[PDB]
């Protein structure tokens, strides 16, 4: 059963998290809700693993549930605009943001309404595409920047049958930890696709050489 | 004090970047030896099998 | 020709080591410098250079330096090879992990690298003579690490230990219960015999046949030395019945587990004080099974000795040996096992102990008493239940959790180390059907 | 390889602090010019824990320096071993803290720890291998609290696998120094709480008893107090400086020391302490010591052990002896209080051997308890914010300071989440 | 500025999870290369045997 | 280890000898600039006479 | 054997480079009367770099200072080292430019420009290889950018195979000292451009910020202002007199840090720089030395190195130490800002070391960079020639003295046309 108090486990889950353990502070905090059930501070700092991680969905209902007791809650305000901000809906971002810094007015909330505004001002702007009715090498090489090399390190691993067949842990077989990694580059690279698309990576150079 | 802690955060993403590029190399180096040792295992279960 | 590789892995080690070499040496004239002012008693511990530098065979490891430095800077500042001391940089801070886990495979490389180097220059390398200290941090979490690297690679060949058991009731480091379980679960499938010593015991006995009115580590590692001497004699020295390690294993590890024996110099007599004993065969064999010299805090008088190899040393005629033995296998007390008749390994090595310019005085004769007894187990129960009231509210557990171990080990640990109970006690049962 | 930095803040821990660069200068032989003056070569041999080197032979204290009022600045200057800092280490501002903790941490402290912190990564980066930070400060008043817990938080959002050893004056039950006591002491163990690893309490009440029951002194001044928990300061780091058997280090004493992670508060004493004219007939062995530590009279902080269990407790021993003596003492002390301590935690005494012993005494020890007396001191500041908050009282310059009534309560509450643990461990 | 520092921040983020990936995978390498020559041998052990 | 020894020592030396070039020169710099201000200074003394 | 020609135009360049002859006087040992009271061979060895010859010792200078008006030879006649120049080198004339270009390019300047060339061509062929001429001036006001350019001009076209260094002192953001610095900086540039190879540009606000708070001086004077240009200045031009390992002269810098022709301007510094009270504290090494090298505050010209990804970095260090310490350091200051350099450009970096430092501390280095952050400053003089000129203010007095219209448009062209490359290669 249960063995140790729930600041205990807090506390843990706070020291995992800063030595960059996130799997294990996962733990810790989900212990920590299976000794008391609907902690918000506690669903706040599981919601702040599972972002530093990359598995966004439970992030964003780790928010809702520290969210949906004490809709002013600050700090899980700030977590789910920050979690919706880095699954792509830069508005609801915008608006949560909005909400916290009405609530509390501080740095934090500020920097994540900036950091919303640039992201709907370099989509949109003001003249923009000019759409149409209608309805990958090098632009993965623009959306991922340096780390273009880790990219292809990682599908150079996958193109190898010795590397699929592993035995890390129990099972964690380095597939698996090779697929962990490669799906972490792909949603990242989506981000950046979201965060400035690559029409705004030319309006960049046609802002510039007519200049 | 932001042009600070950009700075900062810059060069630490540089050292991140070089020392991974490390990794990088002690990486290939594990590759290719332990490729070599698929090399010889190939091999010799190649003669044990037609043995 | 016949060597083995001395391997100290922290402060127990590391200490009890500058006694274990300084009495290596003046077991043969190696003035601490190198030079041997003037034969084949050198190899089994000793390599020589052309130039008269007759250079030790450790790797006196510890993960933080300290220890180490003062032996870099002490009177044996040459002897060992100025990279067989592999320093570190932080400490294990007593955590199975830190030196099992984490700060620990930083050095772990480095460690087995000169094993490599001492071993192919070795003609045969009987054994390695490992030290740690099985209540602790480097000594358990490195000494797992390397232990197990180590059949990994030279595995047929042995691997004897030597160990400062957890205290009954003393103990210093408040997580040692923790330290130790985790490490009799990693070394009982890893070692050949660890000749399990402890604090408490060897404390007392300073006090009752050495007259030291306050003992400290330096007297206390003297003593372990010395057996440590007498274990590695016929590798080195000549005599009647010789012992190798291989054989000190395949008549004293019963079963493949029941492999902690427990061991006890005999004459260890206060120098101002043998001028009234006689100190011979029979007095330092019966002294060798009394209940109060064993030199760890468990009672023979509660349990079955079920295998010995007495290992005498000096001037001993091969004929009073065979009358102790005798006049010790009436004495009932001393009782054996229903599935051991025949009763302990004699074995002569002449050539009289050293005397290390300190206290145990020089006697004409000596006797290392080897013993398997079944009693040990009341020593195991004892941390098992130590470990019992600390695994139970999760104490200091969430600094061994986040250095890199899971709950679930200690959790193992506790598992193997009852079956270690259950084996003992069948071993003991008797078989009258 | 090991080193510490040193953070003083507030003037209370910059006295503190400065009078543990005086203790430890004259340890390691450093005028107060800053070069070397010594007598035996173990004493350069780990020099560069505390002391940067420099050109010359010059050596130069790891040390930063912080306050808002620019005047405990040029004290430690005017000071005896004042010019041995550096001089950009003296980060200082020219504004007032007014005993505030939310002037500490919201207003002009927030914005001069930008600074203070890049002092502190300089001093770091020109290191090795770092193993903890030592910020020396008071829980009462402004300043020490205030810019305190934030150079707390941020450091260990930098630095997350470093010990932060936090020394710091608690208010005292029968008199008090600065009206917001409760609110600033609560509201700083607070953050003191899920941010380090080692905070040791000191107490003044304990303090004059000491220096008048024990020491008879005569007129006892900031100095001789300040030496006191300086010397207990001092005597913690030795085996990390010093060469000797059973080294113990940082997080040798933080694990040992920390059962649950939350429960981090110790409490100190140097104990081979006597009167001037006491020696004479004092006898000085390890037993007595042992004796004369293990009383409650040289605890640092008020809290009596009688009151409560010890969990775990240290002892870091300096100088030459058996120890066969120790040993045997802290089982006899095991066996003969043993309803004070924990009985889920067995043999929970630790021996700390340094071989060097300090300069004027032949044997010395540090005591470093981990008891549940330190519930009468929480539970007793706890009583007295509630008796101020329940009014709304001297609470205005922390409203419009920048805070709420719901932090305020959220510290409260955590902080009464902090004297739960402390008697269900007492109670088992 | 504000801007730049909370780009650079979360890229950073990225890196350290790349950074942990890298040492595991390295973790494994290293596990093998102590079981990679006594399993070989063991191999021609077997051909010999076989031989015979 | 004599020839090491003797080396070492020689090097020591030579730094000791740059030092005390170092702080003659520093010594003389400061010489030279006072000398100005003396000129200045009793310029500027007999001008406001 | 090696010697460079020197020109002084302008009262800055008077200045700046009479303190550069007082600051390599001291380095080679030449008294204020002319002897040489020399102490070391390496010494006199290269001596004839900057020295032309006489009888009796009197190593005279191979400077030819130019003015406008003869007031500024007569100080520094009147200065400390003014007994050691030839005294027909001072060539002087009876009049005054007014800070305007025209009068110094088109008119009252250009009747002294026979004269000049006529001196400098005399030193000139007193030698013989030669690598060519550096040249001090203000970026901003007459004299030294009227006749300065013009100068340049003639010489480039005279001499056509030579280096030509111009350390310019630039119009600084926050203030500026004539009303036509815009239009000086823009019409001495546009002749800079074309015909230097090496110009470095050192603005009066960064040696402000270096000095007040590296330094930490309260009353600092032009004189430590110069001082300072004159120890970057003595510095770059260091194998070319004193020896060492991996020597670098003049045109090995002009080809290993100017890739493209036109990008030709730097941004120098140099930084063993110790305040007076924390001299003693300092613990001098190349890694403190790299770092305050490579720190956005030890570089002359007012330019924000982080908003500008480098082009070419070079180090040459004056005294003795380690190439492996120093090699390894550069490795990690080039990996330690890696978005900082262009990739495109691998391996940016240029180090040399040569053996004497200079005299009076133990180790020294110089730092050149070629960087994109140049494009602030040629912008930001750019944006106030734009404001100046599109409403026809202060041009009346360069259009009675010779201009017209097309002259100032095309400066502005040539300022664009140079402001455009210095943005397209920071982003590949
Ligand atoms: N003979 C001898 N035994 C020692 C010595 N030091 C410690 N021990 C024993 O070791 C136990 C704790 O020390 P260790 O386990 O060796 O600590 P460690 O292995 O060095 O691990 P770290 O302290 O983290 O470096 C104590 O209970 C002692 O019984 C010593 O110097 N000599
Ligand atoms: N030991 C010791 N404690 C001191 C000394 N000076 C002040 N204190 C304590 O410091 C506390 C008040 O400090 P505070 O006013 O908050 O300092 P601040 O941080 O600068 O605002 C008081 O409770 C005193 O007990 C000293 O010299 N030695
Ligand atoms: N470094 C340095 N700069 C100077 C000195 N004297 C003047 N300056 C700079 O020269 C600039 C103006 O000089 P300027 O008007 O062109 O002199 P002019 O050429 O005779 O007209 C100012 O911005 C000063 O910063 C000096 O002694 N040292």
């Amino acid at each position: 059963g249960l063995r140790s108090t729930f600041p205990s486990y807090m506390a843990e889950g706070e020291r995992l998290y800063l030595c960059g353990e996130f799997a294990k502070a996962a733990h810790s905090f989900s212990n920590a809700l299976h000794l008391q059930n609907g902690d918000k501070n506690c669903l706040v700092a599981r919601s702040k693993c599972f972002l530093k991680m990359g598995e966004l969905e439970k992030s964003l209902a780790d928010a809702e549930a520290s969210l949906q007791g004490d809709p002013t809650f600050c700090k899980g305000i700030l977590q789910k605009a920050e979690t919706l901000y880095t699954m792509g809906d830069f508005e609801f971002a915008l608006v949560f943001y909005h909400r916290g810094y009405k609530l509390r007015p501080d740095r934090e909330f500020k920097v994540g309404i900036q950091k919303a505004q640039e992201a709907i001002n370099n989509s949109v702007g003001s003249p923009a595409s000019i759409k149409l009715e209608n309805r990958s090498e090098k632009i993965v090489r623009q959306l991922l920047g340096e780390l273009y090399v880790d990219k292809e390190y990682l599908e150079k691993l996958l193109l190898d049958e010795d590397l699929i067949r592993g035995t890390i842990k129990h099972g964690l077989t380095v597939e698996d930890l090779i697929m962990t990694g490669i799906n972490y580059l792909d949603t990242r690279s989506n981000f950046w696709r979201q965060q400035k698309p690559i029409y705004a990576r030319e309006r960049d150079r046609k802002l510039m050489q007519e200049k | 004090i932001l042009e600070d802690q950009l700075d900062r955060v810059t060069c630490r993403f540089d050292i991140q970047l070089v020392r991974n590029a490390t990794l990088r190399e002690e990486l290939d180096l594990l590759r290719i030896e332990r490729n070599r040792y698929l090399n010889v295992d190939h091999k010799l279960q190649k003669e044990i099998q037609h043995l | 020709q016949r060597e083995c590789i001395s391997v100290h892995v922290g402060q127990a080690g590391v200490q009890i080591g500058n006694a274990c070499w300084e009495l290596y040496c003046l077991e043969h004239g190696i003035q601490p410098d190198g030079q041997m002012p003037s034969d084949d008693s050198f190899n089994t511990f000793f390599s020589e250079t052309g130039a008269g530098k007759h250079v030790p065979r450790a790797v006196f490891v510890d993960l933080e330096p300290t220890v180490i430095d003062e032996v870099r800077t002490g009177t044996y500042r040459q002897l060992f090879h100025p990279e067989q001391l592999i320093t570190g940089k932080e400490d294990a801070a007593n955590n199975y992990a830190r030196g099992h886990y984490t700060i620990g495979k930083e050095l772990i490389d480095l460690v087995l690298d000169r094993i490599r180097k001492l071993a192919d220059q070795c003609t045969g390398l009987q054994g390695f003579l490992i030290f740690h200290s099985f209540g602790g941090g480097t000594g358990s979490g490195f000494t797992s690490l390397l232990m197990e690297r180590l059949s990994v690679d030279y595995g047929k060949k042995s691997k004897l230990e030597f160990s400062i058991y957890p205290a009954p009731q003393v103990s210093t480091a408040v997580v040692e219960p923790y330290n130790s379980i985790l490490t009799t679960h990693t070394t009982l499938e890893h070692s050949d015999c660890a000749f399990m010593v402890d604090n408490e015991a060897i404390y007392d006995i300073c006090r009752r046949n050495l007259d030291i009115e306050r003992p400290t580590y330096t007297n206390l590692n003297r003593l372990i030395s010395q057996i440590v001497s007498s274990i590695t004699a016929s590798l080195r020295f000549d005599g009647a019945l010789n012992v190798d390690l291989t054989e000190f294993q395949t008549n004293l590890v019963p079963y493949p587990r029941i492999h902690f024996p427990l061991a006890t110099y005999a004459p260890v007599i206060s120098a101002e004080k043998a001028y009234h004993e006689q100190l011979s065969v029979a007095e330092i064999t019966n002294a060798c099974f009394e209940p109060a010299n064993q030199m760890v805090k468990c009672d023979p008088r509660h349990g079955k000795y079920m295998a010995c190899c007495l290992l005498y040393r000096g001037d001993v005629v091969p004929k009073d040996v065979n009358a102790a033995i005798a006049a010790i296998k009436t004495k009932r007390s001393i009782q054996f096992v229903d599935w051991c008749p025949t009763g302990f390994k004699v074995g002569i090595n002449y050539q009289p102990p050293t005397v290390v310019p300190g206290d145990l005085a020089k006697v004409q004769r000596a006797v290392c008493m080897l013993s398997n007894t079944t009693a040990i187990a009341e020593a195991w129960a004892r941390l098992d239940h130590k470990f019992d009231l600390m695994y139970a509210k999760r104490a200091f557990v969430h600094w061994y959790v986040g250095e890199g171990m899971e709950e679930g080990e200690f959790s193992e640990a506790r598992e193997d180390m009852a079956a270690l109970e259950k084996d003992y006690e069948e071993v003991g049962m008797d078989s009258v059907e | 390889m090991r080193e510490i930095v040193h953070l003083q803040a507030g003037q209370c821990g910059n006295q503190i602090g400065a009078k543990f660069w005086e203790v430890i200068s004259d340890e390691h032989g450093i005028d107060p010019t800053g070069t070397y003056h010594g007598d035996s070569d173990l004493q350069l041999e780990r020099i560069n824990v505390y002391y940067n080197e420099a050109t010359g032979g010059k050596y130069v204290p790891r040390a930063v320096l912080v306050d808002l009022e620019p005047g405990t600045m040029d004290s430690v200057r005017s000071g005896p071993f004042g010019q041995i800092f550096r001089p950009d280490n003296f980060v200082f501002g020219q504004s007032g803290a007014g005993n505030n903790w939310a002037k500490g941490h919201y207003t002009e402290g927030a914005e001069l720890v930008d600074s203070v912190l890049d002092v502190v990564r300089k001093e770091a980066e020109s290191c090795d291998c770092l193993q903890g930070f030592q910020l020396t400060h008071s829980l009462g008043g402004g300043t020490g609290s205030g810019m305190g817990t934030l150079l707390i938080s941020k450091i260990r959002e930098e630095y997350p696998d470093r010990i932060m050893n936090t020394f710091s004056v608690v208010p005292s039950p029968k008199v008090s120094d600065t009206v917001v006591e409760p609110y600033n002491a609560t509201l700083s163990v607070h953050q003191l709480v899920e941010n380090t690893d080692e905070t040791y309490c000191i107490d003044n009440e304990a303090l004059y008893d000491i220096c008048f029951r024990t020491l008879k002194l005569t007129t006892p001044t900031y100095g001789d107090l300040n030496h006191l928990v300086s010397a207990t300061m001092s005597g913690v780091t030795t085996c990390l400086r010093f060469p000797g058997q059973l080294n113990a280090d940082l997080r040798k004493l933080a694990v040992n020391m920390v059962p649950f992670p939350r429960l981090h508060f110790f409490m100190p004493g140097f104990a081979p302490l006597t009167s001037r004219g006491s020696q004479q007939y004092r006898a000085l062995t390890v037993p007595e010591l042992t004796q004369q530590m293990f009383d409650a009279k040289n605890m640092m902080a008020a809290c009596d052990p009688r009151h409560g269990r010890y969990l775990t407790v240290a002892a870091v021993f300096r100088g030459r002896m058996s120890m066969k003596e120790v040993d045997e003492q802290m089982l006899n002390v095991q066996n003969k209080n043993s309803s004070y301590f924990v009985e889920w935690i067995p043999n929970n005494v630790k021996t700390a051997v340094c071989d060097i012993p300090p300069r004027g005494l032949k044997m010395s020890a540090t005591f470093i308890g981990n008891s549940t007396a330190i519930q009468e001191l929480f539970k007793r500041i706890s009583e007295q914010f509630t008796a101020m908050f329940r009014r709304k009282a001297f609470l205005h310059w922390y409203t419009g300071e920048g805070m709420d009534e719901m932090e305020f309560t959220e510290a409260e509450s955590n902080m009464n989440d902090l004297g739960n643990p402390v008697v269900t461990r007492g109670a088992c | 500025l504000e801007n730049r520092l909370e780009k650079a921040l979360m890229k950073a983020e990225e890196a350290e999870h790349i950074t942990n990936v890298y040492l595991q995978l390295k973790a494994y390498l290293q596990e093998e290369s102590l079981h990679l020559e006594n399993r070989l041998d063991f191999m021609e052990a077997e051909v010999v045997r076989t031989k015979h | 280890k004599k020839q090491q020894a003797v080396w070492r020592k020689k090097k020591r030396e030579e730094m000791e000898e740059e030092n005390r070039r170092i702080i003659e020169f520093a010594k003389m710099q400061q010489q030279r600039e006072e000398d100005w201000m003396a000129k200045v200074q009793e310029t500027e003394e007999k001008r406001l006479q």
